[PDB]
């Protein structure tokens, strides 16, 4: 039996505040808290007050190819973003890249911290985390986040580009 | 290298289409902080007194707070200056939302704007691309539609856009910039920007923004957070639930509104309903809201979700917050739902809704006195919400009668005559006020309806209680854990006022006590604007989690500039007496500081004269309201005191 | 510039009818037509008629790893499921996977024919593709680097690299 | 290699607790098709007459339909086959949804339960894997609630779930079985079911199915579609809304309740009401359905979507379809919110949804009279709606007089005696029927009423219009694209029918006639009932997409079997007299053929007989009613006739 976790989102109550953009992009600024930029926020407000929208996206894991189709929901009345319920890093918009790079992002639950800092930080309770044991074996290639990055950058610019950079600042 | 504030600004000039990025001074942030402050710098030392509102050497300046994008909780006020059409004096108004920080993320401190556009553009900034756009597809349209339109064409979705609507682009003397759920409103800010050709501002940014001590701010940001639960656990004791929380007043949220029906004065400022509130009203009331209120919604970075999406049947959906919510009805004496359907019109064309509901009213008060005919309302319709809706879009338009109107209460007045000054009762430097009309003076409130350079009652009070409580054991389990207060004297006030008695208004409190009081609020108020924070987390409520002995922390560990609680005092006296001194430059004088004659039904002048006296005597200035040279000097303002006397506003 | 298609998705018109199931599986069956399971459907419809919810998923792309954190929505009164709206051929569930082998299976809008069978097989009308076109995509790259020097630390990166 | 069929099926034994996977003859499926017919076949010779309803030796069978899980739409049924406790003869009950394909793709043709599991239990089906799983912690769980908790259990929330609520459990003898928005709901199949130990059935697949020719028969496919869309764009002229189009009675969908409500009879098929239908009664039955109906929803593969979630306050989710919403509310003399609210108990409970009803009111009016007294109702409430509520608990615990309803009303009124044997006036062969009392006799109803097997009127009637056109021209332009005619005399018939005139009820049609059109139309079917089409997409709606032209084609290219016309012509007789045997060899004779005393008020019975007799003689039948050793011989049942003379059932 191993351990999975849960991103308990009730997109009801929150209020588009987008403070968990905020002390996300802090605690991941280096070193922590240095700067502040929700652009390289591991979570992301979808919000769209006109439509009665909001809804907090978590990114997701990494693609390195879009889809050949892209979904545009319509549920309950509400007409909602294409892709705009992907938590995928993919090259096809700003969220969840890195802004002035393009690296994959990707949300580890503030893992080292007492708990997930979004969570601390959104006051009216939109948004808990919980866990629970499974008996299906884990089947996840678990890759560290620098040797993804890495890659992306590596199938991005080139196998050997990359290396002969790293030479010259290394 | 430079904190919290990003270290450039943005000169537009109109006229040339020149787009040029500019350092700034660091002392400039020393001495002024920023927002409001460095606004006022700027405004004092480029825009002489001998510039007119619509001319093109006035600036129409845009300016993120010193402490927007940085985790503060609710620093996200924008700053917008300009000056006044309606006053003739300076005028800056607040605008909350999700535009300020967006600016500081695009890597820019302020926008000032000078000239005018011969064709209507707007400005698209995105991090170091600016560029000027031709608008004049979207003439006419209105603020938030505005917003969206362009927002599609430049496929921004993320991106913030600061608009006018129609009645900015007819310069009304009191048109609005609106951004989503939030409004610049006051000043006629949004005339100066339509008459220089600026449809909208659209920025996106997406750069980081540094502050100086991370760990030590985001402790500070931890202890504003945990107090505001604490705040949200324990509310005001015994007080109305309207007055007992943080925030903006909580008008979109289910309240009794049998205090405000009964105490705001319906129609032009005029009539009182002593029993209005009645059963059915209530219901009805409660039934509209809870239809037509689909969310309530934050600020930037904020828990308090002060506004609230408005959906009524047919019409788009909008946002509001506060009283905006009952002005449009009361001046109109009719029901919310009329209200709420009204303030879409005129949200969507950018109008004050302080003033416009009052001069609407002031206006059928003319027809029914006789001072107006009805050949001045060209196919005025029978009903009464008809005839509201009627000269609503006769006024954004500036249509026959409209063109007066537009201009507000006092210069209409002026022009029609025949005694239409004597409806104009609301007015303070020709500047509508709350439709509020008590009955007790209260010394306090004539002080800052005085001298409040915003006009504006209810941006300039907060700290100290409205009411002094029945029983002694309130006010001392109120007083207990008040560690917001300056000086522990306040507390001590706070004690000794009473609801009747000697210890009672408006003998109590005393002349000094009460300059001590207004002196404070509005410094709460100037260091707010300043900095870029919400005044609902600080000026505004009792008891907020920002106060005048932690700020000097933020701003220390946020900026990386020195400071402490009295270097920031004297700080905000200083930028606090700066535009004081721009506004006396201008041509206003003692003269022009007086409450409507019919404001209060007890009047004290010997209590007045002193009150007015003493407190110019506490910020510093002439028995007719000018700062001394002395003042000035010590103030760092050396350069204001000279040119007052090579003006011959002061002797030498 | 190049193009881009948007399956639109229309949750509140769909019956739960599965019948796009059954035509995709169907068509992308070998030889074609020669059988049908929903197991192999690009398309499957997360249904819980108890829930209200009536939902058509397309088949995204592939990774080789699950979330660290899966994400449970609850929108509009209805709580939905965990992982509810994502499209990806992850190791976390069946879905989008070759009921026997395990292998990825991927939408392709029926590269090589008129209309998507899902689309004409959805009578009631939730299903509708369309087209657009949109402007077609170094310094990245070096600050990039930068960014994971600074978070790593500089050997590591280079030892990464060579391996 | 098997076609559009798996080949296989299981048989479970639940006194052992023996499960084995079992091949199929070939020739069974070139003979009788499948789901009926293979059903009929098994009991044949695996159930011999001296075998009881709850004895272990009683076989209780889930089929799924020859064409199920194949592209063709709406076919999905679920059969299910035993020996009624009510009409101790043979009962099979139709189930639509999602089941059947999901059996299908399990790779399974049916399911065959013998014995009994002493121990409350259900079976686990995924592919290859079955097995029976405890269920005593499912005890008196609702159907739907108890397929929810199963999926959380085995963590297969895409598996389908067929269930017994508690009445299935408590043997009444009309207690159905659920799943989704489909019932197994007459005959008493459910009691079987919980008389087996068994609460529920679960089935997960994922293999594929094949079919024959591939590109044909999804050829065949799209010619469905494209009729059922131009179908949908013409519905059948000059008809009322719910007899002009495909599916099931679209009762969820939006009609006129006029002639429900005035043809129907209220109360225990007493009452007739011909004005009920008020404006007041319309507006509030539209208020509550309007209110109550969450989504029109389809069974696999359909887009009809006949169904309909049913969301009343303070109650669980469930689905309906067809007459049930209106059964509950005319027997109890209520409104539709009644009706729905004691539904969603009702199909909790597992209760079908025609007969309970008609026993609560038959109860109600047996306490009227004085049969029963107060007595036999311990703590009966004062209201109307209160006391059947009361009365369905009661039913469904078996407790008191409870128990004794239980068993249906015939079976009551044999038990009761004192004359209550007078009010079961609505049963044919102890079968509660519509509760539907015409006036003029009609031949074709009397037919079917008399001589179906399902002893249900609305799983008979279908391909010839119930009525006839007035004007001559309706008649013309009806039958001049009317293919699905297996002669061209339909027309001809239908031509010739007037409403009134020496053309018209219950002289015309013609004795013969009358027979010919109960054949097709019974013949419609049992094709169905044997692939497992939806009768909502041929048998039952005018004009349909399947008929007798093109399903032979479809079971060709499908099965890979050779079919023509008159081949499945041939079989559907085959197993519909198959079927008949059975109910022969269970001591059915023409005696038990005759409708309710009281069914019409015009009774003919010269013209009865003869229209008996003729139809048994086209049936190739007795006048006693039973197949003749020729006929028998004829089609390939010789055993069936050597089984009858050795019985002494035929003369040799
Ligand atoms: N820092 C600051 N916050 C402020 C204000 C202000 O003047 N300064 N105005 C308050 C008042 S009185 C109102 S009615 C609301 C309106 O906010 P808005 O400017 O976004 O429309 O902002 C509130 N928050
Ligand atoms: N168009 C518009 N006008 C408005 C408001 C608003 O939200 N939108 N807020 C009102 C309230 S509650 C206040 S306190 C002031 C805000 O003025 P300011 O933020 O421009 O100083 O104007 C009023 N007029
Ligand atoms: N093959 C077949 N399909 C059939 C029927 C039938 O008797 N045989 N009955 C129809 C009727 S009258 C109804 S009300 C619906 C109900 O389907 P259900 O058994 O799933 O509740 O099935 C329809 N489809
Ligand atoms: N509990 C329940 N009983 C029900 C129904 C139902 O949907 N639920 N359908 C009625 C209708 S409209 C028909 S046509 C038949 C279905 O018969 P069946 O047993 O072959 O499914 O039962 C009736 N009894
Ligand atoms: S953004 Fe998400 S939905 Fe769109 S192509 Fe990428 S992975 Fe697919
Ligand atoms: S849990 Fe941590 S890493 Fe994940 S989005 Fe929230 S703040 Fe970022
Ligand atoms: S902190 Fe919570 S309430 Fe605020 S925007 Fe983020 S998810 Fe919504
Ligand atoms: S406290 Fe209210 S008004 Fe102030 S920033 Fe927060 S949401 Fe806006
Ligand atoms: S075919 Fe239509 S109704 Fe059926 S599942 Fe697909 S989108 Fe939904
Ligand atoms: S199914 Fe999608 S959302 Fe869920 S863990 Fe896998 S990749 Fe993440
Ligand atoms: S669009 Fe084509 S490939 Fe995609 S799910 Fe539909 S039929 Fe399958
Ligand atoms: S025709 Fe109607 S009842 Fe039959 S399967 Fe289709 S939607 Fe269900
Ligand atoms: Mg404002
Ligand atoms: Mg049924
Ligand atoms: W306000
Ligand atoms: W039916
Ligand atoms: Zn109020
Ligand atoms: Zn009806």
């Amino acid at each position: 039996k191993r351990i999975v976790k849960t991103i308990n989102i009730d997109a009801d109550k929150c209020n588009g505040c987008r403070a968990c953009e905020v002390i996300c992009s802090a605690f991941h600024a280096m070193p922590p808290y240095s700067s502040n930029n929700p652009a390289r926020s591991r979570v992301r407000v979808v919000r769209d007050p006109l439509r009665d929208i909001y809804v907090p996206l978590y990114a997701g894991e990494y693609t390195e190819s879009e889809c050949i189709g892209r979904d545009k929901f319509i549920i309950d009345g509400k007409e909602y973003d294409e892709c705009g319920f992907c938590r995928a890093s993919c090259p096809s918009r700003d969220l969840f890249r890195e802004p002035d790079s393009g690296l994959p992002l990707k949300c580890d639950l503030c893992d080292g911290e007492p708990e997930p800092l979004c969570v601390k930080w959104c006051l009216v309770g939109a948004l808990s985390v919980t866990e629970r044991e499974v008996e299906e074996p884990d089947e996840s290639v678990k890759r560290t986040e620098m040797e993804i990055g890495l890659e992306s950058l590596i199938s991005r610019f080139g196998a050997d580009v990359v290396a002969d950079t790293v030479e010259q600042l290394t | 290298m430079r904190y919290a504030e990003t270290g450039y600004v943005l000169e537009v000039d109109l006229t040339k289409g020149s787009i040029e990025r500019v350092a700034t001074d660091p002392r400039d942030t020393e001495l002024y902080l920023g927002g409001l402050g460095t606004n006022a710098k700027i405004l004092w030392d480029r825009v002489p007194p001998e510039v007119e509102p619509f001319s093109p050497e006035n600036l129409l300046i845009f300016a993120a707070g010193l402490l927007c994008g940085t985790p503060a909780t609710g620093c996200n006020r924008t700053i917008v200056s300009t000056v006044s059409p309606q006053t003739k004096l300076m005028a800056f108004s607040m605008m909350g939302g999700f535009w300020a920080p967006e600016l500081k993320y695009a890597g820019y401190d302020k926008i000032i704007f000078r000239g005018k556009s011969p064709e209507l553009v707007y400005l698209y900034i995105n991090n170091d691309k600016v560029e000027i756009r031709d608008a004049s597809h979207l003439k006419g349209k209105g603020a938030i539609e505005t917003a969206e339109i362009i927002k599609k064409e430049l496929n921004e979705p993320r991106a913030q856009v600061a608009a006018i609507g129609k009645a900015g682009e007819n310069r009304v003397f009191y048109a609005s910039i609106e951004q989503g759920r939030s409004s610049a409103s006051r000043g006629g800010i949004g005339a100066v920007m339509g008459d220089k050709g600026l449809k909208a501002v659209v920025v996106r940014g997406t750069k980081d923004l540094c502050v100086a001590k991370p760990e030590e701010y985001i402790g500070l940001c931890n202890e504003v957070l945990d107090y505001i639960k604490h705040r949200e656990e324990n509310p005001i004791p015994d007080v109305m639930p309207i007055l007992a929380g943080l925030g903006s007043p909580q008008e979109m949220k289910v309240h009794d509104e049998k205090w405000h029906t009964e105490n705001f004065n319906w129609g032009n400022a005029r009539t009182r309903r002593k029993d209005f509130w009645t059963d059915e009203v209530s219901h009805a009331w409660e039934k509209t809201m809870d239809k037509a209120r689909t969310r309530l919604i934050s600020c930037y970075n904020c828990p308090m979700k002060c506004g609230a999406t408005i959906s009524m049947e047919g019409l788009p959906t909008y946002m509001m917050k506060c009283f905006t919510k009952l002005t449009y009805t009361m001046a109109a004496y009719s029901d919310l739902d009329f209200g709420l359907r009204i303030a879409q019109k005129a949200t969507e064309y950018g109008l004050d809704g302080f003033s416009a509901p009052q001069v609407m009213a002031f206006a059928f008060e003319l027809l029914e006195k006789g001072i107006l005919k009805d050949s001045d309302f060209p196919g005025l319709p029978e009903g009464n919400e008809e005839r509201f809706f009627y000269l609503l879009d006769k006024i954004v338009n500036r249509d026959g009668i409209g063109d007066i109107l537009a201009n507000g209460t006092y210069w209409a007045a002026q022009e029609i005559g025949n005694g239409a000054e004597d409806y104009a009762h609301n007015n303070i430097k020709k500047h509508e006020q709350l439709p509020l009309k008590l009955s007790m003076l209260n010394p306090i409130y004539y002080l800052m309806y005085c001298t409040g350079e915003k006009i504006n009652i209810t941006q300039i009070e907060g700290q100290f209680p409205q009411a002094p409580y029945p029983k002694l054991e309130q006010r001392e389990a109120f007083v207990e854990d008040w560690i917001q207060v300056p000086d522990e004297k306040f507390k001590k006030i706070f004690l000794e006022w009473e609801p009747r008695g000697e210890k009672s208004m408006p003998n109590f409190p005393t002349v000094d006590m009460c300059c001590d009081i207004v002196d404070w609020q509005e410094m709460m108020h100037y260091i707010d604007d300043a900095l870029g924070q919400c005044a609902g987390l600080s000026s505004f409520p009792l008891k907020p989690p920002y106060h005048i002995h932690n700020y000097p922390k933020f701003i220390a560990a946020g900026a990386g500039i020195e400071m402490d609680t009295e270097k920031l005092k004297k700080a905000a006296k200083r930028y606090r007496t700066l535009v004081r001194a721009f506004n006396i430059r201008r041509g206003m004088r003692r003269v022009d500081e007086q409450p409507p004659a019919n404001h209060w039904k007890n009047r004290f002048p010997e209590l007045e004269k002193e009150l007015l006296d003493s407190y110019y005597k506490l910020k510093g200035w002439n028995d007719d309201g000018i700062p001394t040279k002395e003042t000035l000097d010590d103030l760092g303002l050396g350069y204001v005191g000279d040119e007052f006397i090579k003006r011959g506003i002061l002797s030498a």
